[PDB]
């Protein structure tokens, strides 16, 4: 599949990826991949980015009243619910969600992780990485979604 | 012979949250139990007043059936009747192991001896006896 | 109980605590009748604003002696002549009788250790025997006094139901 | 009953409609619910006879309706304050679509029953009632 | 069945007369007497021996701790 | 006679009917459950529960009382959404005085929970009177959270938030000191609106300060421009205040900011 | 909501809004037929759906985190722009256009009501959707 | 408006503003006299129309005038 | 008594007491009556230090929260109503209310009179003295407490 | 609505004013930063930022004049 | 012997339950026994008179009603 592809190069990409950097809504016009040059970008631009390698282009900024209506996506579980024991049966690829505003997203990975940015709000230079789900499994929301390319036009 | 004693013991109550204002439990409560081997009631016989910022009070109570039956084990009285909405749990802590049935053949032998030694005054014997006679003194 | 409380506080943690304070100020005055409502109330609003609470804070908030464990597991039962010697400390002259000012200084000292260094403890029983000691100067006409503190201390709803049954 | 708790420490039901006295019958069809309804109560409402109890006595069996027009039914037994079972027997009923009464037993000569069977008005089941 | 233990022996302790020695095998027969195959055997570490009570001595208190094997 | 052997009840003879079965008045009932999808609840009586049907929270269930409701010319749709609370007692309504129709007509507090909520001293007296409108006459309501909000016939009128801080206005010389700045300002404490009837302080739920902010801006206007301006008043936690302006499409802004140091 | 006159005698009291083809109920007074007087306001299951934000289908009022989305004040002014209120510290409210007042405490819900670079969009607030 | 208890244990609720001289429906319980409960506060037609600044007699809601 | 000696002692050296002025929350670190210098105290500070010269001490700084769950304190008439004809029944020591919202406070004195510090808001310089209750009788409130000594711990 | 004007009852100016305070955060230090937005009956305007601990303030106040 | 997912509520109150779904099918569920299979049945016993064989064993676990296999 796509996402999962794109999620394991991810993955194996992530140690190299240290020039990119954590904002709050950073949105910047350069493609972090294509400059050396370290570049501020939170999580829907980096997804943003990632998929726009691709054929796919989606579309900018890629706020959160993307997934209401453009069709690009399916739910799995609602919000609302919280349950460790179905957390096994989810596959890589899937989008998390985090906040009771929405306000971060992540992408799934095996083992029982997740990747996504953490720092402190006022532009932290922390670089993008990889944290256990035991302890962000508090604010997890239940949110789930996943993508899908082939019926979209 | 003497009649027998009714049991009698504590019972704890757990509450929600802790009382935000004076509180009066009505004369005569009833606390029993859902255990089909121990049906017998229990009523108080004093009134008593939960204070507020109090999570827990304990009250004494008594069997109303006199005989053994009121020797529950621990955690068998576990209802109250006429019980507010801020009542959680209702529990016994121990065991009550008070109530007795009728006076034991052998003790009654054995204080008759006591009564038939003592006829002679002025002994140790009369003594005792003049001293156990009184039905609150033991021993 | 310094330690004890302490680690209540720990145990629930500050997030919890931070909220209601007021009501889980009374589980701690609960368990523990010698901390009244005002004192449970300022020490706990210590340890979250501060984050811990010392040694300094305990002390500051009701004279306790901290540095006291041996309290823990046994402590004097103040046995009849225990009471009779302590007192004599406490009364040393005779114009504490006739000055109350101090005398009220006096007597709150003796039913604050009495109560808490002493197995048996208590405020109405203690106080009638101050009384009877104040008012005797000290040597009241018999010794039963000084151990009388001892010793003492170790409808309509129904009847309408009832009788509508019975008719 | 208005003033039992019946609470337990440390410990409670799942279901609710538990510590109190309510009692919930479920069942997709008059025959269901009312095997449920005369089965809680029968045994023991128990009498001085010699011999057994009204259970013996009344067959109670046979019972059919409306299964395939009637859906899941939740019927609470409180549903008639202090009413008696007759009362509450007549909601299960929901007349006239289910004819009840209580008629000798002519298959068992010797003891009574209890019949609870849909409406003869149909075409069929008017040609299933004996000729007299 | 710890509690219950614990709350027999207490029993046990109370409602005792003045001036009797602490005897032991008593108090081994009561508490076995709830249930001779339950119950199996029964130790103690320092009150072995009889604790002989003076004339106003009675032996009411004490804090009992079960220390199953 | 033989004839007589029917359904009655009570001590004058009355034949039992359909009637009877009908359900004459208004009922009590505690709050069990609510669904917050549909925000319809379910009643419990003392030994029997309205609702609960097969029907999750949609087909089925027990409506209750909104402030106002309805739907606008465009056709979007607007209403309230009234706190619910589990445990509290509800009066009910029957439709046509039939049994299993059940419609929540208010809720009603306990004399206790009233007597907690209230902060008016007087045990009684006509509302006219003038010195009874002064404690009389006051809207006093508390939100979900700790924090409340008050008003009054007088010229007082005080708002809480999170943690110690609020919001308070007077008139009045002699309640100068409820809303006054001097040295370090009144204490929350201070305030008499802040204690519980029973001799409590109102305890706010979360003690962590606050951070407002008042973000304006637009779409338009009748001169038909595209509407770009920005403005904020930001406020943090560590007491930092920030005005500015800001124009999005130009790269322009102008900000006065304060420090908390 | 409340009426009622002064000592002085002027009047005050509300006049909530009314709204045509709602659902109302009556009470007839004495069981009397031709005399009604409406009780309540009660709004259709799907509008009832339609103006909450709570994702939760069932659970405890009692429970911690069921308190976070249940004890919401959440109303809509007969304008669209609404008004929000709940348990936690979060309090919204919006005004004509995408202007909005709003404050927080948590640091996790520091971007409902932050100010960084342009501020936080209205869009991005969860109240602010159906 | 509202009342309840939060899982703290404190107890919030609301006041709303009580009035003399104030006509209120009342609704008894079971149909059986001496237990009244307030359903609601009605106002006079003149109070209603002294305390509304509405010029319109009438009309259907949906217009947008 | 012990409040009535004290309320005695301050009403004969009330005259000498010029040196301490009125202020809205005055809480001097200084003992007035240690010291010739001029300080500014408010009336639950002047309580403080005037209950803090015997073996009693109390706490800081006093305020109206004290009276509530402290237990040194148990009232005598309560809020809300306001006679004129029970005036003569007070004993003098009561400590006295004022304001709706608990403003300030006082100490009663006979002959219908009260000790307490009147003056404009913003820092006054008028010393401590003593009124007639007659004016001041529409702002009483009611409210009325006593101290207890024997008891407290 | 009777072609009257709506009378306030209090004709005094009001005294407005915004304290905004805490406790604590999650850095876990204590919090003591006070600030307010007085404003008097006489038309002043105080913004002040305070840190009481510190001792330390820094007020843009606004006379009447 | 329902299909997949046919079980979905408990037709109960449910307060604290929100939904209930089985991931098995049933297969337990049979008719009464055929002649073929009573009498396979009784020629396996009839073989297993001699207990410590692997037959005997067959007979031996197969004599509780619900094994099948």
């Amino acid at each position: 599949p796509l996402s999962t592809i794109l999620a394991l190069d991810l993955n194996d990409n992530l140690k190299s990826l240290s020039n990119i950097k954590y904002m709050f809504k950073g949105a910047p016009k350069e493609n972090p991949f294509g400059t050396d040059k370290d570049v501020y970008i939170d999580t829907y631009n980096l997804l943003y980015w990632l998929y726009l390698g691709e054929d796919e282009e989606l579309a900018y900024p890629m706020n959160i009243n993307y997934f209401f209506t453009e069709g690009r996506f399916f739910t799995i579980f609602g919000k609302g619910h919280k349950y460790k024991v179905d957390v096994s049966k989810f596959i890589v690829g899937d989008i998390l969600f985090f906040g009771r505003s929405d306000t971060n997203i992540g992408i799934y990975v095996g083992d029982g992780e997740f990747i996504s940015m953490m720092g402190k709000f006022p532009k932290d230079e922390t670089p993008i990485g990889k944290y256990k789900l035991d302890d962000y499994w508090n604010e997890f929301n239940g949110r789930v979604m996943r993508f899908d390319e082939e019926v979209y036009i | 012979k003497r009649q027998s004693k009714r049991a009698y013991g504590d019972v704890t109550i757990q509450f929600y949250q802790p009382l935000d204002m004076r509180m009066y439990i009505p004369a005569g409560t009833t606390f029993t139990s859902t255990r089909q081997e121990y049906p017998q009631q229990f009523e108080t016989l004093v009134d008593y007043y939960a204070e507020p910022d109090s999570t827990e009070i304990v009250v004494e109570v008594y069997c109303k059936e006199t005989g053994v039956a009121g020797n529950v084990p621990e955690g068998t009285i576990n209802t109250i009747a006429s019980g507010s909405s801020l009542i959680r749990s209702v529990n016994n802590e121990y065991s009550f192991n008070t109530g007795t049935k009728e006076e034991s053949q052998e003790d009654f032998k054995r204080r008759f001896h006591s009564f038939v030694e003592s006829r002679g005054r002025a002994t140790n014997k009369s003594v005792r006896y003049g001293a156990l006679q009184i039905p609150d003194v033991e021993g | 109980t310094y330690s004890k409380i302490m680690k209540d506080l720990s145990n629930y943690g500050r997030d919890n605590i931070s909220k209601g304070i007021d009501k889980y100020t009374s589980k701690l005055s609960s368990k523990y009748k010698n901390l009244k409502k005002a004192q449970a109330k300022k020490i706990i609003e210590k340890f979250v604003k501060e984050g811990k609470v010392t040694e300094k804070e305990y002390e500051k908030i009701t004279g306790n002696k901290v540095d006291d464990e041996l309290t823990s597991d046994n402590r004097p039962k103040l046995t009849k002549d225990k009471l009779k010697s302590i007192l004599k400390e406490k009364f040393k002259t005779q114009d504490d009788f006739n000055n109350s000012k101090k005398k009220k200084k006096a007597k709150t000292d003796a039913l604050k250790e009495l109560t808490t260094k002493y197995r048996f403890g208590n405020k109405t029983h203690a106080t009638t025997l101050l009384d009877e000691y104040i008012k005797y100067k000290g040597e009241p006409p018999n010794d039963e006094a000084f151990d009388k503190y001892l010793k003492a201390i170790e409808s309509p709803l129904v009847m309408f139901s009832r009788m509508l049954f019975n008719w | 009953i208005q003033e039992v708790q019946a609470v337990l420490p440390e410990v409670g039901w799942l279901i609710d409609g538990d510590g109190d006295n309510e009692v919930k019958f479920t069942g997709s069809s008059a025959h269901e619910v009312m095997t449920g309804i005369i089965r809680r109560f029968i045994p023991y409402m128990k009498y001085n006879y010699t011999e057994n109890t009204i259970d013996n006595y009344l067959d109670y069996d046979d019972l059919s309706s409306w299964d395939e027009f009637e859906k899941l039914t939740e019927v609470s037994a409180f549903t008639n304050f202090d009413g008696s079972l007759k009362q509450l027997m007549d909601m299960v009923t929901a007349r006239p679509f289910n004819e009840l009464f209580f008629k000798n037993s002519e298959k068992t000569p010797g003891k009574a029953q209890l019949v609870l069977r849909k409406t003869p008005f149909n075409p069929t089941e008017w040609r299933a009632l004996d000729m007299i | 069945l710890q509690k219950h233990i614990e709350s027999v022996i207490r029993s046990y302790l109370n409602n005792l007369k003045t001036s009797d020695d602490l005897i032991i095998t008593d108090l081994i027969q009561a508490i076995m007497n709830i249930d001779d195959v339950l119950i199996y055997d029964v130790s103690f570490d320092n009150l072995d021996e009889n604790i002989i009570v003076p004339p106003q001595g009675i032996i009411r208190a004490g804090e009992i701790k079960v220390e199953l094997k | 006679m033989v004839v007589r052997f029917q359904s009655s009840m009570g001590r004058s003879l009355k034949r039992v009917d359909s009637d009877d079965l009908n359900v004459k008045g208004l009922v009590l009932a505690t709050v069990s459950k609510i669904n917050y999808k549909y925000q319809s609840v379910e009643v419990k009586v003392n030994n029997l529960t309205l609702g609960s049907r097969i029907g999750d929270d949609g087909s089925l269930a027990v409506p209750y009382p909104k402030s106002f409701i309805g739907r606008t010319p465009e056709g979007s749709v607007f209403g309230t959404k009234p706190l619910i609370t589990e445990g509290s007692v509800v009066l009910i309504g029957f439709l046509n005085d039939d049994i299993n129709s059940p419609i929540i007509l208010s809720v009603y507090g306990d004399n206790e929970q009233n007597k907690m909520i209230n902060t008016n001293p007087l045990d009684g007296g006509k509302f006219d009177t003038e010195s009874v409108y002064k404690y009389s006459s006051s809207l006093y309501e508390i939100l979900p959270s700790l924090n409340y909000k008050y008003d009054d016939g007088e010229g007082t009128s005080i708002r809480t938030y999170n943690g110690k801080s609020f919001f308070s206005m007077t008139s009045g010389e002699e309640e100068k000191p409820q809303a006054t700045d001097f040295y370090t300002g009144t204490e929350y404490q201070d305030l008499f609106t802040s204690y519980y009837g029973n001799k409590t302080l109102i305890e706010p739920r979360i003690q962590k300060a606050p951070n407002m902010l008042f973000k304006h801006q637009g779409v338009f206007y009748d001169d038909g421009t595209p509407d770009n301006h920005i403005t904020t008043l930001f406020i943090s936690e560590r007491g930092d205040i920030r005005a500015s302006v800001l124009n999005t499409e130009t790269q322009k802004r102008t900000t006065q900011e304060m420090s908390s140091d």
